[PDB]
């Protein structure tokens, strides 16, 4: 019997908006399924026939059903439900890997360009095309407006 | 940047699912083992308690 420990708000975070009911359930039965094993212990107490031999006086029949029992065979429930669940997980570890590779990139990305507006050549010795070059946005477009001064009097 | 590494670090947390219902189907097949215990062991306890009684 050796579970895993879980947190509860961890939990949460990582559970998308279309399945959170069953995530509740499984938090509820999770709730439940702690209680229910905290009221019964793990084996019952096997009475003693000493009881059950000296206060019977049918005829041999606290024997074989006492013979009944020690060769009983209780079914130990079986599995067949983690195997297929743990290959969900393997999947799943696929997929999260793969999309840490790709933000990964993005932070590399990030890292490069931010470190470009890092080491900007300061603005006193900047031609307004290097600056066209650093803030794409400052340039005029003359495509819309092709003559001077190339933008909306208003901007102006 | 700072928003792409929280979100690492929360897929790195993704495997809290898993283990929740493996610990749920855990659980339940040690609850219906002790069920299916208490049932045998009382059920037989009370034929001999019977005999006892009458």
């Amino acid at each position: 019997l050796a579970l895993k420990t879980i947190d509860w708000v961890a939990f949460a975070e990582i559970i998308p908006q279309n399945q959170k009911a069953i995530a509740s359930s499984l938090k509820s039965w999770n709730e439940t399924l702690t209680s229910r094993l905290a009221a019964l212990p793990e084996n019952p107490p096997a009475i003693d026939w000493a009881y059950y031999k000296a206060n019977v006086a049918k005829a041999g029949l606290v024997d074989d059903f006492e013979k009944k029992f020690n060769a009983l065979k209780v079914p130990v429930p079986e599995d067949k439900y983690t195997a297929q669940v743990d290959a969900e997980e393997k999947e799943d570890v696929k997929s999260c890997a793969e999309w840490v590779s790709l933000s990964k990139a993005r932070i590399v990305e990030y890292e490069k360009e931010m470190e470009k507006m890092k080491n900007l050549i300061p603005f006193d010795q900047m031609t307004i095309e290097d600056l066209n070059e650093a803030f794409p946005e400052t340039k005029l477009d003359k495509k819309k407006y092709p003559y001077w001064p190339h933008q909306p009097i208003e901007n102006l | 940047i700072d928003t792409e590494k929280s979100q690492q670090a929360l897929v790195q947390k993704r495997h809290y699912l898993f283990d929740v219902q493996r610990n749920n189907i855990a659980m339940a097949l040690e609850v219906t083992y002790r069920e299916r215990l208490y049932r045998v062991y009382k059920e037989v306890k009370n034929r001999l308690d019977y005999h006892i009684s009458v």
